[PDB]
């Protein structure tokens, strides 16, 4: 036969970056709220 | 290398500074430690 043919792989090397806003994503600013967070 | 290497020595303390530090967050309420909250109060409350 002598036959040829394709085969694939996906791999998955990297990823997103993710980043968070810390005390933003706990409260929205609602000053004392901010302060309460500083406690 | 070398460099790489006191970044792992310095990110090895660093993460145990953070946790020692923890100590003297309030985490809430006054006189984030010990016997302070103690020496107000010594009762119920202060177990709260």
């Amino acid at each position: 036969n002598f036959t040829i043919a394709g085969h694939e792989e996906f791999i998955q090397t990297s990823s997103p970056k993710v980043t968070i806003d810390c005390s933003a994503f706990v409260c929205s600013n609602y000053a004392a709220c901010h302060d309460l967070l500083s406690e | 290398a070398l460099a790489k290497i006191q970044s792992v020595v310095n990110a090895n303390a660093q993460a145990l500074n953070s946790l020692l530090q923890q100590l003297f967050n309030k985490f809430g309420a006054i006189s984030s430690s010990l016997q302070e909250i103690l020496s107000r109060l010594d009762n119920l409350e202060a177990q709260v």
